[PDB]
């Protein structure tokens, strides 16, 4: 008699739910992780919960989730992320905890194909560190020159040993916080990760 | 800070171990006589006709 | 007639080998799997190559009858004309999976931003009105010739034919080796350079079955436009026209297992479901 | 607050065209459903069209279809051509939002009066007029032709209260549940075709005419409009 | 005097056991051993609701046994009806984290929250048509795992901050709180009659609250792994739990132990909801293994498998009246089996 109308209005609701999922499948959404006071406040900002921050670099939609508030264990909710495009990873060169979080993050069940850009920020304040103190007191194995750049490389070493699977990439990119590329970079590599993923639902890769 | 923790740890374990306990059998009992008494009244494990089923 | 005992077993093993991919191909994607964009374009590829299952036992029966149509003119106008638009369609969607490929690897930003179930489902409906527009001129021109009443062909040949040959081979071949050739050199470079040899053995082999499965119908189509039936070599050309025939139908038992049965999910998915 | 005000009503002169408009406001104007309903100065309530949420789905009475329209800036619209001297009533609006548990009718507008100078189920209301004094028991009852009484177990009968000089209110809506705000002595109980309207602890308040309307399909009727009165 | 207090401790507790062990004459399944098994259960697939885009989290159903409620991580909470299939609101969310969502008995409140930090109250009934936030609940500074209304005024959360709280919707202030456990509170039942409620945290214990005093009845520890969904008995004299150790167990309250353990060999993975039937004979658990085990709560026996979920049952529950059960999953898809 009246359930017509109801029907109509369930259409009608369905049909609002169907343009509000294709417009949200249009974000990028990246997962940003790494330890406490890494850079991960400075990145970004330079472009209580949960905190989500949105922008738009060269026509896509870029969002930004913001776990670190969370002081409860990781295993109950991590796989609420499990969709994200890519996981942005900060370290703090001028500073292990980082070392076993990437390690835990990198072959979690839930992140198997999901790739990582890995941030190795303070780049300056890292090498005026190596300038006063030496890089074996982190690294007790660390047998070679003590100049910045081969430290540096040791350290990215250090991370991309923590990767076993080979359906997945890790974009290292060294920055000083005193820049802007940061959104490039991470353009680039989102782009790189979309074709992949895109190759993949295509059966090609 | 720890001595405070101790002593609201060691006062609910009093607390607890202060509850009269029944027999176990008492208990399978009551829930075994629960089940059975509404067990015709339950439509889960004994499938209703079509006639009196909202989503047949 | 070694060639006619040669299109019957043909037709009959891509019968036998088409009907099973292809129902599992459809029930699995249309029913077990929800709608994305990459599942639009197989559940068409499979509609039409199953429609083409459904046709060749008519097929099968044009040649038992051995050029005799004791049926109707509707007949003869209609069954020709739903086989040629499955085909036809099914060559088009084809192509629509190169472009969609190579649109997905070249722009990736805006398939971010504008590919999605819906247009998808746009360009499906324009191939298929394609397709009808071109089994148009089948259905139009097909007629019966009374010693025994035949199905046949009554210059406007040579438009059909022609128009046949470059818009259903010539667009679609270039369009999909230039698509993958892309794609393989794009695999040249960045993470993509472990997988170039896997990528590069997929998009030969799909490119070589459709290549082997569709020309012989088009240099035959040509021979036959080139020679006349009376002259010598013509019978050959008819007799071996069933065969080719038969070969781009064998396209449609061969399609299911070279795309859909690449995706890891849709292997998972029709290996849990039988 | 929900309001509805109406506008366009005058001095018309026969076989003419007058547009009506009934601007909402202090809710969700596009999620409701709109209906416009007529009453004329001697007569009740009368159904004349509904246009949906959504626009989809309009629907006019038979006296009505191809002479009026209805559309719907959070207003909506009666545009009325070639008008009869039939023709001249108070016009109502009402919001009529539709989905399972949800009260339908549930506002009207204040009015705009307007002067020019077959198988439908029928709504019948025997008594017309009935004397009543406060805080004694009255019972008002109505019978439909067709059952109201539907498949999914909803009867769809619907009572309105239209004190004198202000606009219907609805009571009780699908025969049996209390619409929000109206006090707890009004009772409705039927079984399918024969409906009754309870009243217990009558007040000043409750002093109008009544009407019973049926939603089971359209087009919507009222009955003839029972009047209770002081002393 | 710390190394006194921790003697002290570890005797209670030692008491406690003993206490326990003293009460355990004899065993459930020794009890109904001598009834008969119910069978075979069979139940098909009567609704499958498609509206969710993303991974269901929650669902609830109303006391009206055809209305529920759904919460999805793409951002929307989904009045159903049931029979019908028809989609009665559809409630965009500020936070699209959401973990958990209640719908209030009385018909007029629904509640949401998750990784924000917040439990909302979305009111049904208001008088200007639309769905509106009638409250937002902010005292937690742990995500909110799960919510369950007392009436439409109260609320009980449990939280990821390891601590449960009674609000007061028109205030909008934390009425009181349950505290004692050291995991994060991952699920949450209240009894029949309302004036006490279980929790199951993440140190693979289940506490015994009461909503008047907000003090600890009785702890229950039996299982190894974080418990993950828990459910009161019919006669409110009993609960089962789901655990990620791959087991469902039942606890007396007045036994104050387990009473039966539910598992088999070839079952890994961690239970995600728990529910029971309308007389409490079965016990129906969803499952990380894609399916839900329906068990005989008497006899420990598994008695039907609900198939036909591709993705993580994430919730399930039973209609008041028992006529249905519904199961939400991963998939982006709520099904009706009966
Ligand atoms: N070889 C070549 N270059 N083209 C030649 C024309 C091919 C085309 N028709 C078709 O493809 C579709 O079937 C054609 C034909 C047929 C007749 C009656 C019933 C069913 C099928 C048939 C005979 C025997 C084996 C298979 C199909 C066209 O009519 O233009």
């Amino acid at each position: 008699a009246e359930e017509r109308a109801a029907l109509e209005r369930s259409k009608a609701i369905e049909k609002n739910l169907k343009e509000d999922g294709i417009s949200a499948a249009k974000d990028v959404k990246l997962l940003l992780l790494g330890a406490d006071n890494s850079g991960k406040s400075t990145i970004v900002k330079q472009m209580t919960g949960i905190v989500e921050t949105h922008f738009t670099f060269k026509n896509l939609h870029f969002r930004l989730f913001d776990v670190g508030g969370q002081r409860s264990e990781r295993k109950k909710w991590i796989h609420c992320f499990e969709d994200v495009t890519a996981i942005i990873f900060c370290v703090d060169l001028s500073d292990h905890e980082s070392l076993m979080l990437f390690d835990s993050i990198c072959n979690n069940k839930f992140f198997i194909d999901t790739s990582i850009i890995l941030f190795l920020n303070k780049k300056d304040l890292f090498g005026e560190k190596i300038k006063k103190s030496p890089l074996t007191i982190c690294f007790p194995e660390y047998t070679g020159p003590n100049t910045y750049e081969d430290a540096a490389a040791y350290i990215q070493a250090q991370f991309e040993s923590k990767n076993r699977s080979p359906n997945k990439e890790i974009y290292c990119h060294m920055t000083c916080a005193t820049d802007t590329n940061n959104a490039q970079v991470i353009f680039d590599a989102v782009t790189d990760i979309i074709i992949a993923n895109n190759l993949r639902g295509c059966g090609l890769y | 800070a720890s001595i405070a923790q101790a002593r609201k740890l060691v006062e609910q374990l009093k607390m607890e171990a202060n509850i009269d306990r029944i027999k176990v059998s008492k208990a399978a009992a009551d829930l075994m006589a629960y089940c059975e008494a509404h067990a015709k009244e339950d439509p889960l494990l004994t499938p209703v006709p079509a006639s009196e089923n909202p989503f047949r | 007639e070694p060639p006619v005992i040669l299109s019957m077993v043909i037709l009959s093993l891509t019968f036998l080998l088409g009907l099973p991919g292809n129902g599992l191909v459809l029930w699995v994607a249309g029913l077990k799997m929800q709608r994305t964009v990459n599942t639009i374009w197989f559940l068409h590829l499979t509609l039409a190559d199953l429609l083409c299952c459904l046709s060749l036992p008519f097929s099968l029966a044009h040649l038992a009858l051995q050029g005799q149509w004791p049926y109707g003119r509707f007949l003869c106008k209609l069954i020709p004309s739903i086989i040629v638009l499955n085909m036809f369609a099914s060559v088009f969607l084809l192509t629509a999976i190169s472009l969609d490929r190579c649109l997905v690897v070249f722009k990736p930003i805006w398939c971010q931003n504008h590919r999605n179930v819906g247009m998808a489902c746009s360009i499906c409906g324009c191939i298929w009105v394609v397709a009808f527009v071109m089994c148009i001129p089948v259905f139009v021109y097909r007629e019966i010739f009374t010693n025994h009443n035949r199905c046949g062909y009554k210059t406007p040949l040579v438009a059909i034919t022609i128009t046949r040959l470059v818009v259903g081979f010539l667009l679609p071949s270039v369009i999909m080796i230039a698509c993958y050739s892309f794609i393989v050199f794009r695999m040249q470079r960045g993470r993509f350079a472990k997988s170039q040899s896997k990528t590069f053995r997929v998009a030969v082999v799909v490119v070589a079955v459709f290549l082997v499965c569709w020309t012989p119908y088009h240099i035959f189509g040509v021979l036959s436009l080139l020679t006349d039936p009376e002259t010598p070599l013509g019978k050959t050309l008819m007799s071996w026209d069933h065969v080719c025939i038969a070969l781009a139908s064998a396209n449609s038992c061969f399609n299911p297992f070279l795309y859909a049965l690449l995706g890891k999910d849709f292997r998972k998915k029709a290996r849990q479901s039988i | 607050d929900v309001q509805l005000v109406e506008s366009g009503g005058g001095l018309v002169q026969p076989g003419g065209s007058r547009k009506l408009s009934c601007s909402a406001s202090g809710f969700a104007f596009s999620s409701f459903g709109m209906h416009w309903v007529r009453q004329a100065p001697e007569k009740g309530l009368e159904w004349v069209a509904y246009i949906s949420s959504g626009s989809g789905t309009i629907y006019y009475a038979d006296t009505v279809k191809g002479r009026f329209t209805i559309s719907r800036k959070n207003t909506l619209f009666l545009q009325m051509t070639s008008l009869r001297s039939e023709d001249t009533a108070m016009y109502y609006c009402v919001r009529s939002i539709y989905y399972y548990g949800s009260s339908p009718f549930d506002f009207w507008g204040q009015g705009t009066t307007l002067t020019v100078s077959g198988s439908d189920i029928v709504m019948t209301q025997a008594t017309s007029s009935v004397p009543v004094t406060p805080g004694e028991s009255v019972s008002i009852s109505c019978r439909s032709s067709k059952s109201l009484l539907h498949s999914n177990g909803n009867t769809y009968l619907y009572w309105f209260l239209q004190r004198p000089g202000q606009s219907p209110q609805l009571l009780i809506y699908r025969m049996s549940n209390l619409a929000s705000g109206v006090p707890d002595r009004f009772s409705g109980s039927g079984s399918g075709t024969a409906f009754t309207l309870t009243i217990s602890r009558l007040e000043a308040e409750d002093v109008g005419v009544y009407y019973c309307m049926q939603h089971l399909e359209y087009p919507l009727t009222f009955g003839a409009g029972t009047k209770l009165e002081l002393k | 005097e710390l190394d006194q207090l921790r003697q002290e401790a570890e005797q209670l507790k030692n008491q406690i056991r003993d206490a326990r062990k003293a009460c355990a004459d004899a065993t459930l399944s020794q009890i109904t051993n001598n009834i008969d098994p119910v069978g075979r259960i069979q139940m098909r697939t009567r609704r499958t609701l498609r509206g969710h885009l993303a991974k269901i989290y929650a669902m609830h159903w109303g006391t009206d046994s055809r209305l529920l409620v759904s919460a999805s991580q793409d951002g929307k909470l989904i009045i159903w009806d049931s029979y019908t299939t028809n989609k009665v609101h559809a409630i965009p969310l500020r936070s699209s984290w959401v973990m958990t969502c209640a719908y209030a008995p009385s018909g007029n409140y629904v509640a949401c929250g998750g990784l924000d930090n917040i439990c909302s109250i979305y009111n049904l009934k208001t008088r200007e048509g639309n769905v509106r936030v009638s409250r937002e609940l902010a005292g937690h500074t742990g995500y909110l795992s799960c919510c369950r209304f007392l009436d439409d005024n109260q609320i009980v959360t449990s939280s990821g901050d390891t601590t449960c709280a009674l609000w007061d919707i028109e205030t909008g202030q934390q009425t009181t709180t349950f505290t004692g456990h050291t995991g994060d509170v991952m699920s949450l039942s209240l009894a029949p009659d309302t004036r006490l409620f279980v929790s199951g945290a993440c140190d693979a214990s289940a506490k015994l609250w009461d909503v008047r005093e907000g003090m600890c009845r009785q702890t229950f520890t039996g299982h190894e792994s974080d418990i993950n969904a828990i459910c009161f008995f019919p006669n409110g004299n009993a609960f089962a739990t789901g655990s990620d150790d791959a087991t469902c167990r039942l606890f007396d309250l007045r036994a104050d132990q387990e009473l039966m353990t539910y598992s088999h060999d070839n079952i890994i993975c961690g239970i995600t909801s728990v529910s029971f039937s309308k007389s409490g004979r079965l016990l129906l658990a969803g499952y990380d293994d894609f399916n839900c085990n329906v068990w005989d709560a008497l006899k420990a026996d598994r008695a039907g498998v609900l198939a036909g979920h591709d993705n993580r049952v994430s919730c399930l529950g039973v209609t008041d009246d028992g006529m249905a059960v519904a199961t939400g999953s991963w998939d982006s898809f709520l099904k009706i089996w009966n």
